[PDB]
């Protein structure tokens, strides 16, 4: 194919150099994007022009401080960095005017025209909380005693408090999330936060720790108070082995790093004021390779059991994932599980999806039992193998 | 016309439309984002259906989108469709004149619509080939490919390696549209071509149908 | 290296909970304990239909009267039994009776845990054994079946199957036998878990059984005995 | 500790091969250079001491090249250190041999025992390899005039002609280039082996004090072992000179 | 050669006729346009304001406010009045402010990220498609796995439940695993972002889950979308320091993997295609199904296939016609896709020394023995081993 | 963020006498006095700026110091050294007594039932410091919760010793 | 090099000890064929597009092309680091193994590359 | 023996570092294949690296453990030359072997060897300065019975009777490359199992019969190994022939 390829080549060449001049030249051609309804706004925009209370500029609310001689002084930082002190709102209320405030502020007079709704004092705590589904306890396998846990734990007391009032225990400040993973723990965890009508907030550890240690320190502190805020809700930190890592400091690692993050946590778990039902969640390994000192167990509470789904425990995730799909069968839930060794959940969940994509492979569209024998036998070596490190020598 | 690719096309044209006048336009588009009607039609009908559920304001615009979702339509298990008689690339127009008389004159008027409903035109999914003698009415795997590394061809065949598509299996337009039946190692030679015609195929067997084939 | 000598918390080593993860990638072995015999049933792992059933076997003599049939690790499981089968025919010159199951069972059992990073001898090791045993055999005490794990413990057990799932081979096992029962239904119940935890299913070539009658010596059956065995999985 | 450290001696790297056998190789390029050859009637060894200096006294005469048994001859490439223990084993073993064989030691017989004790040392005992490739002539009635490589791997081979030490694979297509498969007889061999160690020298300039030259030629009823003079080898010097013009040609 | 010329001759001249109309177009041939548009844009600019100082608008709120961050340095709190609508402002763009007051005046203009142009390399490959044939049944999995589930909804719906949401490429280098990458993504026409796992660990501590995280999140704002990770073994490899090496950095990389993939956070139907040519520096987590779905294996060129993977390297070159393939497979076999590329580069070396300008057998020959005893060579030979 | 501090402590002065509670001291007490390559550099100088405030100039004796550790492994000697902090208040893990005292407390606090064989849970109990007594309460309602009943009994308070005692440790063994 | 066959060069390398004038022959036919040559000693000294290797492909691959050609001189001395050296050999090498692995095949510029 | 940390240390894998880090050590004795016969059971090994100024016994991966019983060597992997460390497993499989000879005095049994191996790889992990080996052998050799053997062992510790194997560039692959040669006739004919062996080492190697070296073994007769010049008659019918079964 090298002569026909030249020949090709050229001639797209030709005709797109063609079109650079082409697109450039037409462009929207002197129009006007508002288009007819916005002529009456263009009135007003000028009336303001004149008006010295727009243009507002943002800014916040750093600190309170009373030495009062007009009407109540607040310190606010400019975003130019430069921190001038105003004055309470021209009318509005002074209790919309708080410490981590948010408010709007005259570009030329500096004082507060109107408040504005609360939070943009970190930069990185906002970034670090990310979007939210939720997946239902349809889509997560089993029914299991070890699903069962997540719920109880999590569930109950923040959805009536009532209930931990009266075993005589205060709704837990802490909860811990343990099991290996491939296990659908984080997909049970958006199951339950449907149902509770309790606010998660996924964070990753590996955004906590940086460089220069201390970013994560404000960090989480902004973090739990923004949490705080919010009522019946849980912060579920996800991925963590940094808050969730083992307790040592080299001191010339990035081990110092991880040392700063959970020291504050501990700090924030007691609290400045306790924390009667607020949920931190928290997952790890298993509660012996994390921390003694961040793990002070009164307040950590129950620890929610989820462990390796047995023979037994995998024939009943796979029916789960089998009936929420579509699909056409002759061969039974039960053999296919035997069938299967003692790995993980997840081979046994990709059987079901793999049977699916040999029907198109096979061409039809919906699978068979056929495809389903065909799934086991080539998942079960695949995942397993051809993974994992060669060597547990020399490491601390 | 067919002209080349399907894949990203009428997605990208919903979007340009917005900008040009007229909810006609999105009524006539949809006509293009017909080919294997469930293969990209789900796509181009959701997109328009987001922009019309929208803003509506006069019934007269939403009788517009509503011909656009339907129109595009005739899906979940059901055969190609555009218009193009499958055996004809050298065809005139003479199919086309009960649309094209239709985008030309007003689609403002429900009068219009007489005219509209027929575009009557079929390609099949069938590649059911009668043998030399035996006429079998069993299908036959053929491979598809998009583009070709030759002028030797031009009759629409391509190579038998390619992406693998199967018998009774959804039959696709440009970026998709060559097909060969793979069985070239088997030496059989469609006789009436293949692109999966309307017409009843035809092949001269020096070895009989193929079965299924992973891949 | 980084530690072997290496506790958790509640006191329990680490190394021996990696030690079972080998185990389950290897081969798979029942035995059942019948008041007629002891049967043993191995894994012979077919890859090509040239490997010869009769002259290569996974089950093994101990003794003359005993077998046994390995799981997990195979170069781990042919040490135990080198140490174990010298045990038994010393044994044997001086007492003059074949050694119980349980006897040869507890002096296996002592090499599984005993390792550290440094100061190792023959005795010792640098990380535990990942092979799980099924020594069976007749003795005068009548049929037993011992069974021998990677913890290094030893238990009586009428019924155990360990493999590619040691805790799903032993679930399967808990469903089908019964304890008192004849020879056949134990070869049997033998057969019928290991071909479903197994991703290979059931074949005259694809298996290894040998029964041990008490009143018989250890047989290792014939290729035509052993497709006799095939008809009733 | 001892916990948090590599040299992966008797362990295995992600290589499949040691860290201390793969090194020895390089120390043993930067040292002097030792080639045998193979004659008609005779064997020899050529060796360039690890002495670069301009001053030697001769004490010892043997620097390189150490005469084992009556039977039997030896080089050192590499680290003289590694060389003074192998010589003392090498007296030993030698002369046993040959207090049973009452024959001269075979060539490969030797050698492949040796190659025994330098693997032993990298596998087990927690000891390096021998910085150390000893390059062995000698003659037994079975394969004829020998000349045999060792190394610190352990590994052997049979050789015609073979050069190890410094820039070892221009040397040994040198020795291939002048010298084919039994080509050249004793006494224009000796010359040879001068031409080529003028060329291959970690420090240049080949001078008697930098060359020791040793001759296996069998006598009459006697496999005769000599490292020759200063006085002989300065003969040789200008014979290497006419050798130059005569590879050529 | 002739049968294709006319109609491409054709082409250029219909593309001509195209660009010399639109001139016509914008300079005299009005309509709707006239001298009314041009007075309407001075009339415009003037109540606008120019310079119009730029912001970025992040939301609108309905009661004639937005909330805009000025891009000078100090962000501002405008009203959205003159020449625009709330819904004719778009989340994410850059927006025209009146420079004496601010109040938004409108949206002509997007704003494109400073991450994203860097990443990006456009879709095609250069080896077309049944041209990257050899481990031909391969090839066609990655069109099932990455490209199907966005092409062709219809399987997917009847089949149910969740669709893929990867594919690894795996297995010795020249089995063409970045070719396929961009075929899918050309296919589709999904944005094609691409870093190479090396900028993962860099002298920066952190910049590894950063950069991964807005990747992704930078995908699924441009989606549909294929992410392509370039040759992810550097994790472990590089250090530029100890921090660089070691534990945390690796974990905290393969971490952020893992939340990413399927977690909380998720992803929409945007897939991530991962190029790694060892599997021993990835773990068992991202090796794992559901974040990565169907794995793609290459295995060594069978004799068979290697005649097949030859052909490719021929095509790019001038096409043999004179070449005896069998000696190729008779040398070496079970040997890369990387080696049948080694044998062809030494041939067009040697062609280069003469200033010969093609290669034909004589020079796949001559080069050939070289370069199956430098294969071995490649891997450590000593003093002599 | 080390002059922080010294305005912190600046702070405490004027205010003077004061008390400043300082929850955690690894960082501003990390152990090291040498160290590159981390974020343990700005951390040791925070660190180093506070024993300095520490020493005499004189309304800053005024003002006290509470410092707080839960380890001695990352400690910084010259804080736990006196002349910084004059006292050195040693809190050791719960004696048998002290034990059975704080757990009492919190089978009280709890619905009436682990108030019963009082003497017998108090006995069986090892190692617990005060958390861990909080932590059988809480866990021994959470089993009140599994039988989805309100009563609670003594023996749920007996199964949680074994459950948490700052581990997994279910109290188990591979043997048979 | 489209008739020879063989991808236009990607990775010509230049090597053995300075002296012998190695460097003086590459100034001369970069000059003629007016490409710039810029020199690399070694150093993310001279990448300022962001300062750090690995993005040191991909910024300074989108100048050289844009103001094209260019004869990118990357001398590896590789006296930098003592945690570089076991990066790759370099802390250059490094971003030179980044460099080219990727460069052979990115977008059509393997047998169309012109920046060498 | 003696060292100062553990030579290994488990992993959750359930893989030996030293063990598989071994294999590679083997496939520096490269690829070696062996058939049985009727009564000639025959091995050949790849590479003899002719340059007519060495001899062809020093590089040899065919090793006579005894006179009635020998092997070739390798395993899987790509990398480089070296005989030496699979020439040190032949060194105490040697001595295996000839102590066998003192206990029973027949043709020395083929099982006895592969167990031994097995056995004596896993107490290498044992002792702390021990190096592990990990390595597959094509044992040949006859009992005392005098049928045929052929045997090979794994890494794995496990030995399994065939009646052909193949070893080196990947295990599995010149082994499936034998199944599809492989026919019922192939085995009694003589002639036929010599010519299996050739087409596979004929693969990874350029120009053989030089780099084709084999032995045949017999019933009643030791080890011969054959001058490679008779073996270079039958490469150059049997690679026409080579083409054929592809």
């Amino acid at each position: 194919q090298s002569t026909y390829s030249r020949q090709i080549k050229q001639v797209e060449d030709d005709i797109q150099q063609l079109l650079k001049k082409i697109n450039e030249l037409t462009g929207i051609k002197e129009s006007d994007t508002g288009l007819a309804p916005p002529a009456l706004w263009d009135l007003a925009a000028d009336k303001q022009t004149l008006q010295s209370e727009q243009p507002l500029q943002v800014a916040r609310c750093t600190k309170i401080i009373n030495a009062d001689s007009e009407d109540p002084k607040y310190i606010i930082n400019v975003k130019q960095f430069a921190k001038f002190v105003v004055d309470l709102s021209d009318q509005v209320a002074p209790t919309d005017i708080e410490e981590g405030m948010r408010v709007g502020v005259d570009r030329n007079k500096y004082q507060i025209h109107i408040p504005l709704p609360p939070k943009i004092d970190p930069t990185v705590t906002m970034m670090q909380v990310e979007e939210k589904p939720d997946v239902t306890y349809s889509d997560v396998g089993g029914c299991k005693e070890q699903i069962e846990k997540l719920r109880e734990v999590v569930e109950t007391p923040l959805l009536h408090p009532e209930r931990f009032v009266n075993l005589g225990i205060e709704p837990p400040k802490g909860v811990l999330l343990f099991g290996p993973p491939g296990t659908g723990k984080t997909l049970c965890a958006r199951a339950v936060a449907n149902r509770t009508d309790a606010c998660f907030i996924p964070v990753i550890g590996s955004e906590l720790v940086q460089k220069y240690v201390g970013e994560g320190a404000r960090m989480v502190r902004e973090l739990f108070e923004m949490a705080r805020t919010k009522k019946a809700c849980l912060i579920f930190f996800d991925e963590i082995d940094a808050i969730g890592g083992a307790r040592f400091d080299d001191g010339a690692g990035g081990d110092n790093e991880v040392q700063r993050t959970m020291l504050e946590l501990i700090n924030q778990l007691d609290g400045f004021d306790p924390r009667g039902n607020i949920k931190v969640l928290m997952a790890t390994n298993r509660p012996d390779t994390l921390d003694p000192a961040l793990m002070r167990p009164g307040r950590l509470d129950r620890k929610i059991e989820f462990s390796l789904p047995d023979l037994e425990g995998r024939t009943h995730i796979f029916k789960i994932h089998a009936r929420s799909m579509s699909v056409e069968r002759d061969i039974r839930f039960e053999l296919l599980a035997r069938l299967c060794p003692n790995s993980t959940g997840a081979e046994i969940r990709s059987v079901c999806t793999e049977a699916g994509m040999f029907a198109i492979r096979a061409r039809r569209k919906i699978a068979t039992e056929k495809d389903f024998l065909e799934a086991v036998n080539k998942v079960i070596k695949s995942y397993a193998k051809f993974s994992a490190t060669p060597r547990y020598m020399t490491y601390n | 016309g067919e002209p080349t690719l399907r894949r990203a096309v009428p997605l990208a044209l919903a979007l340009i439309s917005v900008s040009n006048p007229r909810l006609n336009i999105l009524d006539t588009l949809s006509k293009f984002s017909h080919d294997a009607d469930p293969e990209v039609s789900y796509n181009s009908i959701f997109a328009m259906g987001m922009v019309g559920s929208g803003t509506n304001n006069a019934r007269l615009a939403a009788m517009l989108r509503q011909l656009a979702q339907y129109h595009a339509k005739d899906p979940n298990n059901l055969f190609m469709v555009r218009l193009a008689q499958g055996l004809t690339h050298l065809g005139k127009g003479t199919l086309t004149l009960c649309p094209y008389h239709s985008d030309r004159q007003l689609m403002s008027q429900v009068a219009v619509a007489g005219l509209l409903t027929v575009l009557v035109s079929f390609l099949d999914v069938r590649n059911i080939i009668l043998g030399k003698s035996h006429y079998v009415l069993y299908g036959l795997v053929a491979a598809m490919q998009p583009r070709m590394l030759v002028t030797f061809d031009e009759e629409l065949r391509p190579l038998p390696v390619s992406v693998r598509v199967g018998q009774a299996v959804d039959v696709v337009g440009q970026a998709g549209k060559p097909k060969t039946i793979t069985g070239f190692q088997t030496h059989t030679t469609p006789v009436l071509l293949a692109h999966g015609e309307r017409a009843e195929l035809a092949t001269e067997e020096f070895l009989p149908v193929t079965p299924i084939l992973e891949g | 290296d980084r530690g072997v000598n290496t506790f958790s918390p509640e006191g329990r080593l680490f190394q021996v909970e990696y030690a079972i993860e080998g185990h389950k990638l290897g081969s798979t072995a029942i035995g059942i304990q019948t008041s007629e015999g002891v049967c043993l049933a191995v894994e012979k792992r077919i890859t090509s239909p040239l490997m010869e059933p009769s002259s290569i076997e996974k089950i093994v003599e101990i003794d003359a009267h005993i077998g046994c049939a390995m799981s997990g690790l195979i170069a781990d499981a042919k040490t135990l039994i080198d140490k174990a089968r010298v045990e038994t025919q010393n044994h044997w010159f001086t007492y003059n009776e074949t050694m119980t199951v349980e006897s040869v069972t507890q002096a296996v059992s002592n090499l599984a845990l005993q390792f550290g990073e440094e100061d190792a001898d023959p005795g010792a090791m640098s990380r535990p054994f990942g092979v799980a045993l099924l020594f069976g055999g007749v003795d005068e005490k009548g049929p037993q079946l011992f069974h021998m794990d990677p913890s290094g413990t030893f238990v009586q057990c009428d019924a155990r199957a360990i493999g590619s799932a040691s805790e799903g081979a032993q679930s399967s096992l808990q469903e089908v036998y019964h304890k008192s029962t004849t020879l056949k239904e134990a070869i049997k119940s033998s057969l019928i878990i290991l071909k479903q935890v197994m991703e290979e299913k059931l074949n005259a070539t694809n298996i290894e059984l040998a029964t041990v009658q008490p009143g018989q010596n250890f047989h290792m059956f014939t290729k035509e005995e052993l497709e006799e065995v095939i008809k009733d999985i | 500790m001892s916990r948090r450290y590599d040299s992966r001696t008797t362990i295995f790297s992600p290589e499949g091969r040691l860290y201390q056998v793969e090194y020895a190789m390089e120390a043993i390029g930067h040292a002097g250079t030792c080639l045998g050859i193979l004659a008609n009637d005779g064997v020899l060894l050529a060796a360039e001491r690890r002495n670069i200096h301009k001053l030697l006294d001769e004490v010892f005469f043997s620097e390189k090249i150490y005469k084992l048994n009556e039977d039997m001859a030896c080089s050192v490439a590499g680290i003289t250190s590694d060389a003074n223990v192998l010589t003392n084993e090498l007296r030993l073993i030698a002369q046993r041999y040959l207090l049973q064989y009452q024959e001269p030691i075979p060539c490969e017989q030797l050698v492949t025992a040796l190659c025994d004790i330098k693997q032993a040392y990298t596998q087990f005992g927690g000891k390096r390899p021998f910085g150390v490739s000893l390059l062995y002539i000698g003659w037994d009635k079975h394969y004829g005039f020998q000349l045999y490589q060792s190394d610190p791997s352990g590994n052997y081979g049979g050789w015609k002609a073979t050069c190890i030490g410094n820039n070892s694979a221009a040397a040994v297509s040198m020795l291939k280039q002048d010298y084919k498969e039994g080509e050249m007889t004793l006494k224009s061999a000796l010359a040879l082996a001068v031409k080529v160690l003028n060329k291959t020298m970690d420090v240049s300039k080949l001078s008697a004090e930098k060359v020791e030259i040793a001759t296996l030629t069998r006598e009459n009823g006697k496999t005769v072992i000599r490292v020759l003079k200063q006085k002989e080898v300065e003969q040789l010097i200008k014979k290497h000179e006419e050798e130059e013009a005569k590879a050529e040609r | 050669t002739q049968c294709r010329l006319k109609l491409l001759k054709l082409e250029r001249i219909k593309d001509y006729l195209l660009m010399e109309e639109e001139f016509i177009r914008n300079q005299e041939q009005m309509k709707p346009l006239e001298e009314k548009q041009e007075e309407e844009r001075s009339k415009v600019d003037d109540l606008r304001g120019t310079p119009m100082s730029v912001g970025t608008l992040e939301e609108i709120i309905d009661d004639n406010h937005a909330i805009v961050s000025t891009s000078v340095g100090s962000e501002h709190y405008v009203s959205i009045l003159s020449f625009v609508d709330k819904d004719l402002l778009e989340p994410g763009c850059s927006v025209l402010l009146n420079h004496k007051v601010h109040a938004v005046i409108g949206v002509l203009m997007d704003d494109t990220d400073p991450l994203v142009t860097v990443m990006k390399v456009e879709k095609a490959p250069q080896e077309t498609y049944a041209d990257i044939g050899g481990l031909d049944n391969q090839i066609q999995e990655i069109k099932e796995s990455v490209e199907l589930p966005l092409t062709h909804p219809e399987y997917y719906e009847e089949m149910g439940i969740k669709p893929p949401k990867g594919v690894i490429l795996y297995g010795p280098p020249g089995t063409g695993k970045t070719l396929l990458a961009k075929a899918v993504a050309n296919q589709t026409s999904a944005t094609f972002l691409r870093v190479v796992g090396s900028e993962l660990i860099q002298k920066y501590l952190g910049d590894g889950p950063k950069l991964v995280r807005e990747l992704f999140r930078v995908a699924e704002e441009h989606a549909p979308s294929i992410v392509f990770i370039d040759e992810i073994d550097a994790i472990g490899t590089k250090r530029y320091d100890s921090n660089s090496g070691g534990e945390r950095e690796i974990q905290r990389t393969m971490l952020e993997l893992l939340n990413q993939l399927d977690g909380f956070d998720s992803r929409g139907d945007v897939k991530v295609i991962m190029a790694t040519n060892r599997i021993e520096t990835l773990d068992p987590a991202l090796i794992r199904p559901g974040r990565i779905d169907r794995k793609i294996e290459f295995p060594l060129p069978d004799e068979k296939t290697k005649k097949r993977i030859f052909q490719i390297h021929t095509s790019r070159m001038t096409l043999a016609d004179d070449v005896t393939l069998d000696d190729l497979i008779m040398a070496k076999d079970d040997l890369s896709g990387a080696d049948i590329k080694a044998i062809c580069t030494e041939a067009g070396l040697m062609a280069l020394r003469e200033r010969r300008m093609k290669v034909t057998n004589e020079d796949f020959k001559k080069s050939k023995e070289n370069v199956l005893y430098k294969k071995q060579e490649g891997t450590p030979e000593g003093l002599y081993l | 963020g080390a002059k922080l501090v010294r305005d912190a402590f600046a702070l405490a002065k004027e205010k003077a006498p004061s008390i400043i509670f300082i929850d955690e001291l690894d960082a501003i007490g990390t152990k090291r006095f040498d160290s590159e390559k981390a974020g343990d550099r700005e951390v040791q100088r925070t660190m180093l700026e506070l024993l300095n405030q520490l020493d005499g100039f004189q309304p800053n004796t005024q003002v006290k110091v509470i410092a707080a550790t839960n380890r001695v492994d990352i400690l910084d000697p010259a804080l736990l050294r006196s002349g910084r902090l004059d006292r050195k208040i040693e809190f050791p893990m719960p004696n048998e007594e002290a034990r059975a005292r704080i757990m009492q407390i919190h089978s009280r606090k709890m619905n009436v039932s682990p108030d019963v064989n009082y003497e017998e849970l108090a006995r069986c109990t090892d190692d617990f410091n005060g958390a861990q007594c909080k932590a059988v309460c809480v866990e021994a309602g959470m089993i009140a919760l599994r039988r989805g009943a309100t009563e609670l009994t003594h023996e749920d308070y007996m199964e949680g010793i074994l459950e948490v005692q700052a581990k997994k440790k279910a109290n188990l063994q591979y043997y048979a | 090099f489209e008739a020879l066959g063989i991808a236009q060069p990607k990775g010509v390398l230049l090597y053995g000890p300075p002296g012998t004038g190695k460097t003086l022959l590459a100034r001369a036919v970069a000059h003629h064929t007016d490409c710039t040559f810029i020199r690399v000693s070694g150093s993310e000294l001279v990448q300022k597009f962001i300062g750090e290797g690995a993005r040191m492909v991909r910024e300074l691959f989108v100048m050289a092309r844009e103001h094209a050609p260019s004869i990118i001189f990357m001398d590896e001395i590789d006296s930098i680091g003592s945690s570089r050296l076991e990066g790759g050999s370099g802390g250059d090498s490094e971003v030179q193994r980044t460099m080219l692995e990727l460069l052979n095949q990115l977008d059509g510029f393997e047998a169309t590359k012109n920046i060498k | 023996m003696s060292y100062d940390r553990a030579i290994t240390v488990f992993s959750p894998d359930g893989h030996l570092f030293q063990v598989e880090y071994a294999q590679e050590a083997v496939k520096k004795g490269s690829t070696a294949v062996g058939v049985r016969g009727r009564d000639i059971v025959v091995l050949g090994v790849e590479k003899k690296s002719v340059a007519k100024l060495q001899d062809e016994r020093t590089v040899r991966k065919i090793c006579a453990l005894d006179d009635n019983v020998c092997m070739a060597f390798a395993v899987v992997a790509s990398v480089s030359g070296l005989t030496a460390d699979a020439r040190i497993v032949i060194n105490r499989a040697r001595v295996e072997c000839q102590s066998h000879r003192l206990t029973v005095g027949d043709p020395v049994t083929v099982e006895y060897i592969t167990r031994y191996i097995a056995s004596l790889k896993q107490r290498y992990t044992q002792s702390n300065g021990r190096r592990p080996f990990g390595i597959s052998a094509l044992i040949v050799g006859f009992d005392f019975d005098g049928t045929p053997r052929l045997y090979q062992t794994d890494p794995s510790g496990t030995y399994h009777a065939w009646k052909a194997n193949a070893i080196g560039r990947g295990a599995k692959s010149v082994r499936e490359f034998l199944e599809k040669n492989y026919t019922d006739d192939a085995i009694e004919t003589d002639d036929l199992t010599i010519k299996l062996v050739i087409k596979a080492l004929l693969e990874v190697v350029q120009s053989g019969g030089k780099n084709i070296e084999l032995a045949v073994m017999r019933r009643d007769q030791p080890l011969k190994i054959l001058s490679p010049e008779e073996i270079e008659k039958y490469v150059a019918e049997i690679e026409k022939e080579k083409e054929e079964n592809e």
